[PDB]
């Protein structure tokens, strides 16, 4: 078919420790590329490459433009903070867990956010810290992850497996255990 | 040290007439803006009874892409975009049971330009009925991901395909499922 | 958003303090504007408050605080000039340059009332027109015209004229007619100086 | 609450 | 950088369906359309941030908008009602500029009921008492601007050619000669003061001028008198010894 043209722009607020830190980036974009943008922390446009350099220099030539562009970390990223922290920074929801066999054992974790995680493997009260397959960080796309950690083992009676699972959304750690 | 990122991102093409305008909150959607109906469409709905995006503002951005896409097109002299095909994955919500309702997630990453045909096959067949999607969501390296869904109920007799047709691909994909 | 200039009509004697009220209501990042309106003219923005500074001073002398707890940008000026007459709109935005839709608020009307330096009342008598027509002029600014007490006789308001050239300021008001009974020396009969000439 | 968009400046002609 | 609007007057009959243009040709994405009324500022009536963008303002009843290209906005009164007797400002900008409106020379708008009540506005000077030259050592003429309907007249004072704002005042409004009727006429008056000196020269002249908008040429007309369109009516005097 016929040629395609895409243009993207991308405003993006920064924040370390709350709103302690902010940096603010104003990214233009041709196709994949990006060509030019103003990084708070240099204080001005600049060209990323060399396509870039006409909107550098005349953006850069007007003093109200630089002007609020510089206050946007106040007046555009800490002012959206604010808006929607309560659902987002602080949103919680706890891991749903799983295990069953497959040879492997595995821990399915599902359902949870935020992402960071912690989901180790127990047998008979110690640690199995050798392996252990984890399919990383899973991100739905609707505001919950999922991941399964795999235990490399051949399930036998008397043994006993835990899975522990530690996330923000729980004040004590989760754990399931399986028996064959 | 970084810990939250926004971002509001937005894009148009050429010669489709589509653009984009959302917020984007460490990699999830808080919203996107249907420049059709002129309205905000919260990702959750429980973010839209919390707070609220003046949606005719995205089209006030949208138009300036546009003048921005022509003089862009002209400034590197007609120079298409590269076609990047997608990397498909289907996969479910969470752990499968047989008779009990479950999520088919096809997810659609790494490609650009911003449109693609989606069909859900249950043995060969479309399916529609409880289907969503998401929009185009911006990737670091400026590509683009997006997720389809289909709430199922599982059984030993059904069949799944997740169809992905884009200009990137020399035929349609076909990422397969089926209860193991 | 919202705005609301509290004062529809405000008289200020020259040299005098100058203040025009504009308060608003915002639940974004507000911005706002001052407009002039000079006669027979097109708005003009005096200046505008961007964030970058709380005290905005603009243009032909006027100054304007932003104050988040009193939610207000009055806008003022130390002595009032003649030619500061207008009438002023302040405006409220979302955008931080006032390029997407802006509310305006009602607007005041700035009179100034000049100091008469040598009072001088008198109603005078001017000559194609069925009319004969009266002056009534450089009485102080003090003195109050009132309509007419007849509906076939026209008495205008006061207004003041300004002789740049000679420095020199005064007040006047016109009644004309064309009933017979009509004459000069009765025309304003609705309060004037004891003093004023014939 | 009401998020405020950021402004997308037109490039130079 | 310059916003321009059709026409700067029009006078046309409740019921009828009128249009005010708007162009600009700065390739702006935005245009709004408000109107302007004493006592109530600018309100704001339908506004577009794109090509076939409409969005409702705050008072959009009786209105309607139309942007198919980007440097025109129309603004159409669908049933013009006389409460829609108006002066509407046209202004126009783009979210990517590092500045503000942009308004237009504004479009005064009187919906009349019926336009047999137009009429141009008979003008008469006054010359200087001589009372006052010798009481003061001054000269005050005066204009009178009768008859006319609506109130769309601007008077200006020239002397010796050149027009004068050094000591004229004119009247901020009209005055209806009938106070009762809502159709009624107005008139208006004006000064223009000079020295003693300068109004005894027989050399000086001095010329009141009134411009009218009425009927425009589109307006059909078959009344004996002349048609009450647009134009410039005007008295004069020269300095008396
Ligand atoms: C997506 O699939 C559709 C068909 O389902 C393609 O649509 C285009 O071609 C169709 C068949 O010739 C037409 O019926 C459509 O009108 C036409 N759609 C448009 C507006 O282009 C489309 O090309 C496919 N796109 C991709 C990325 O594969
Ligand atoms: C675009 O084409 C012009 C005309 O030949 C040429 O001078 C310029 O180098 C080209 N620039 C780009 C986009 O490579
Ligand atoms: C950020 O944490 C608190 C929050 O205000 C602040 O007092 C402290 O100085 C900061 N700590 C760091 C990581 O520097």
């Amino acid at each position: 078919t016929r040629p395609r043209f895409l243009e993207q722009v991308k405003h993006e607020c920064h924040f370390f420790n709350g709103t302690e830190r902010v940096r603010f980036l104003d990214r233009y974009f041709y196709h994949q590329e990006e060509y030019v943008r103003f990084d708070s922390d240099v204080g001005e446009y600049r060209a990323v490459t060399e396509l870039g350099r006409p909107d550098a220099e005349y953006w850069n030539s007007q003093k109200d433009l630089l002007e609020q562009k510089r206050a946007a970390v106040d007046t555009y990223c800490r002012h959206n903070y604010g808006v929607g922290e309560s659902f987002t920074v602080q949103r919680r929801v706890y891991p749903e867990v799983t295990v069953y066999p497959a040879n492997l054992l595995v821990c399915s974790v599902n359902g949870f956010y935020p992402g960071s995680i912690e989901v180790r493997w127990f047998r008979n009260g110690q640690e199995e810290k050798t392996g252990v397959v984890s399919t990383g960080l899973i991100q739905n796309g609707d505001w919950t992850f999922q991941t399964l950690v795999m235990l490399e083992t051949v399930p036998r009676s008397g043994e006993v497996y835990t899975c522990q699972v530690e996330h923000p959304s729980v004040t004590s750690p989760l754990t399931v255990e399986w028996r064959a | 040290k970084e810990e939250h990122v926004i971002i509001q991102a937005e894009f148009y093409l050429n010669p489709d007439q589509s653009g984009e305008f959302m917020f984007d909150f460490d990699g999830d959607e808080i919203f996107h803006v249907d420049m059709a109906k002129k309205e905000t469409v919260w990702r959750l709905e429980e973010f839209g009874r919390f707070a609220s995006f003046e949606a005719q503002g995205a089209l006030a951005n949208i138009a300036v892409d546009k003048a921005n896409l022509e003089i862009m097109t002209k400034r590197s002299n007609y120079t298409p975009i590269t076609n990047v095909p997608p990397e498909v994955t289907v996969l479910t919500n969470s752990p499968v049971e047989l008779r009990e309702p479950n999520v088919l997630i096809c997810f659609i990453d790494k490609f650009t330009p911003p449109v693609v045909n989606v069909t859900w096959l249950r043995n060969g067949k479309p399916v529609t009925t409880g289907v969503s999607e998401t929009v185009f969501l911006p990737r670091e390296d400026h590509l683009f991901r997006k997720f389809h869904y289909l709430p199922f109920l599982p059984s030993t007799e059904d069949v799944y395909d997740c169809r992905v047709e884009h200009w990137g691909l020399d035929e349609p994909l076909l990422k397969h499922w089926e209860f193991d | 958003q919202s705005v609301t200039q509290l004062g529809s009509h405000v008289s200020v004697s020259e040299g005098a303090l100058v203040l025009l009220r504009c308060n608003y209501s915002s639940s974004v990042p507000p911005y706002l504007f001052w407009y002039v309106q000079y006669p027979n003219q097109g708005l003009q923005l005096l200046l505008k408050y961007t964030s970058a500074a709380t005290l905005v001073k603009g243009i032909n002398g006027f100054e304007a605080e932003f104050k988040k707890s009193e939610t207000s940008f009055h806008l003022t000026k130390p002595s009032a000039h003649m030619s500061d007459a207008a009438e002023y709109f302040c405006a409220v935005s979302e955008s931080p340059f006032g390029n997407e839709k802006l509310t305006f608020g009602t607007g005041t009307r700035l009179t100034i009332i000049p100091n008469i330096q040598n009072p001088d009342p008198a109603v005078y008598q001017l000559r194609s027109s069925d009319k004969s027509v009266c002056l009534f002029t450089d009485f102080d600014s003090q003195t109050n015209v009132s309509q007419s007490k007849d509906s076939d006789v026209y008495i205008t308001d006061k207004t003041v004229l300004d002789m740049r050239s000679m420095d020199f300021k005064s007040n006047s008001a016109v009644a004309w007619s064309n009933k017979s009974d009509f004459a000069c020396a009765n025309a304003f009969n609705n309060s004037i100086i004891p003093e004023d000439t014939f | 609450p009401k998020y405020v968009k950021q402004n997308t400046l037109k490039l130079a002609t | 950088v310059k916003v321009t609007q059709s026409s700067r007057y029009l006078v046309k009959r409740t019921g009828e369906k009128v249009f005010l243009e708007c162009v600009q040709d700065m390739d702006h994405e935005n245009m709004f359309w408000y109107r302007q009324d004493p006592g109530l500022g600018l309100r704001l009536i339908y506004f577009s941030y794109d090509v076939k963008m409409k969005e409702k303002g705050d008072i959009p009843e009786g209105y309607s908008v139309s942007r198919e290209k980007k440097e025109r906005f129309s603004l159409i009164l669908e049933s013009a009602s006389t409460n829609q007797t108006s002066m509407y400002l046209c202004a126009s900008s783009s979210t990517g500029l590092p500045y503000g409106y942009t308004f237009g020379s504004g479009t005064r708008l009187t919906v009349v009921e019926d336009l047999n009540k137009v009429f141009p506005p008979e003008v008469a000077v006054f010359e200087p008492s001589e009372a006052e030259i010798s009481h003061t050592q001054k000269a005050t003429l005066v204009c009178l601007a009768t008859g006319f309907f609506p109130d769309h007249v601007e008077l200006s004072w020239w002397v010796n050619g050149k027009e004068v704002h050094s000591g004229v005042s004119t009247d901020p409004q009209p005055l209806k000669e009938q106070p009762a009727l809502n159709d009624s006429r107005y008139s208006l008056s004006s000064r223009l003061r000079v020295s003693a000196t300068f109004w005894q020269n027989p050399r000086n002249h001095f010329r009141c001028q009134v411009q009218f908008y009425g009927l425009s040429e589109n307006d059909e007309w078959t009344q004996d008198r002349a048609k009450p369109v647009t134009q410039i009516v005007s008295a004069e005097a020269w300095g008396r010894a």
